[PDB]
């Protein structure tokens, strides 16, 4: 399978400690093998790669030169911080206000793939839905991937009810990652425009 | 009996925390300090009065976090249309508020668990 | 159709009060103002939400932070949890009577779209609902 069309893709992953050191290599790895079914280029898919805590790393930005086999590159090496907590909400702010802080390609559909293997706490989960509204006022999607039983069931069920577009993948864990991928890509593809 | 830093009472222990945390941290940072202990819980007027001897190093007009969260979330609700609606459509509908006290007056204010308040724990073994 | 200025939606009719009430005060007001109308009532996620959502939205203006709806905590004890952290019974209570929160409003932020509980006892301006007359 490959997809060339005009996409704003973002990676967003569940960096937190309830995935192990090696489980995040499977994550990475995901991560990867959906962009080498990705055109990636400034004219056709875009992509930002961000790592989230209770804060954000950011390791590919969506405007970047940088070939897309040393962009695959920055990827698989994404370091490792299994952080305590990892707030979906959070790291849904980031992406409305700095990733899409502006619109700069309106011909293009904008999507964000939160992979998610933990839950936060409805102190801050409080915030997911106008944050996952507010992305959707910029034309922004949220496909919600829950990896695994750790994840919030009922958060990711918030970010899906906020438009038809955001549909959610439930898997039981990482290594299902590795399958889903074709449905995931594919899935995903259809909802961008083209030339 | 108590342990050190720690005022007797009917049975329990209690101590006052200046720390500053929100509801949340409040409670897990009791429960991690001797097993069964959680933030303080008012049965009757006397144990509050006992836990107010204890927050007098306070301000006056501050608040502690007490044994209370989510109280909004727990209702149970209704249109005046009596529209029908299955309880998990509503997962965080309303705020996320838990219960502080004033010790003057012993007031209850229910407010936003995100702030920082100091606070009380209770433990009896 | 629908009564001069009330707007329909999915055959009923909703219309935008700028006149702040407090919440009874506003759900006594829309069933008066036709037969079989009370506060706004939403499907939580329905295009409903952006009807009433935009039809505040455009009608209400300046600078008003909510608007009522039909929603309230049915509970009469002043807050629900039944329960301390320690699983310890609720029975003995002091709860500050203001800050008493049962009435949902919708919130300015992202265009009168956001629930939120209040204190009924504020004066807030309101959106009807009814059936069609």
């Amino acid at each position: 399978f490959y997809c060339s069309k005009l996409l704003d893709l973002v990676f967003l992953l569940d960096g937190s400690s309830m995935l192990s050191e090696a489980e995040f290599e499977v994550l990475k790895a995901f991560v990867v093998g959906m962009m080498e079914r990705l055109h990636i280029s400034q004219k056709r898919i875009r992509v930002a790669v961000v790592e989230y805590h209770d804060g954000s790393r950011a390791y590919l930005e969506l405007k970047a030169r940088k070939r897309p086999s040393e962009l695959r590159r920055i990827t698989s090496q994404i370091k490792y911080t299994g952080s305590q907590v990892a707030s979906t909400s959070e790291v849904l702010k980031y992406t409305l206000f700095q990733i899409f802080g502006k619109i700069d390609r309106p011909e293009a559909s904008h999507i964000t793939l939160l992979l998610t293997a933990s839950q936060e706490p409805p102190r801050m989960a409080r915030n997911l839905v106008r944050y996952v509204q507010g992305l959707k006022k910029k034309k922004v999607i949220v496909i919600p991937v829950g990896i695994g039983p750790h994840a919030s069931l009922k958060q990711i069920r918030l970010i899906e009810k906020q438009a038809p577009e955001n549909k959610a993948f439930l898997l039981s864990g990482v290594d299902e990652l590795e399958q889903r991928r074709d449905e995931i890509v594919s899935y995903l593809c259809d909802l961008a425009p083209e030339a | 009996d108590c342990p050190p830093d720690w005022s007797s009472y009917e049975g329990h222990c209690y101590r006052f925390f200046k720390e500053w945390m929100h509801w949340d941290d409040a409670e897990e940072f009791c429960t991690e300090q001797q097993t069964g202990a959680h933030l303080v819980s008012f049965q009757s007027k006397e144990e509050a009065d006992f836990v107010r001897s204890l927050t007098s190093e306070m301000l006056k007009g501050d608040v502690v976090w007490i044994g209370l969260s989510d109280v909004w979330n727990k209702c149970r609700f209704e249109w005046t249309d009596g529209m029908e609606f299955d309880y998990d459509d509503y997962y965080l509908i309303a705020e996320y508020e838990c219960v502080a006290s004033k010790p003057t007056n012993n007031k209850w204010w229910i407010i936003p668990c995100t702030r920082f308040k100091n606070f009380v724990c209770e433990f009896q073994a | 159709d629908c009564p001069s200025g009330w707007s329909s939606y999915e055959g009923n009719c909703y219309k935008f009060f700028q006149q702040k009430m407090n919440w009874a005060d506003a759900e006594r007001f829309c069933s008066e103002q036709a037969k079989g109308g009370h506060l706004v009532s939403i499907k939580i996620y329905s295009k409903e939400k952006d009807f009433v959502g935009d039809l505040v939205t455009k009608n209400i203006q300046s600078s008003d932070l909510y608007a009522w709806i039909g929603l309230r905590v049915e509970n009469k004890e002043k807050q629900c949890s039944s329960e301390w952290s320690d699983g310890s019974s609720v029975s003995y209570e002091n709860v500050v009577e203001r800050t008493v929160k049962k009435c949902f409003a919708l919130e300015k932020d992202l265009g009168f779209v956001l629930w939120i509980n209040l204190y009924c006892a504020q004066k807030n301006p309101f959106v009807c609902k009814s059936p069609p007359p």
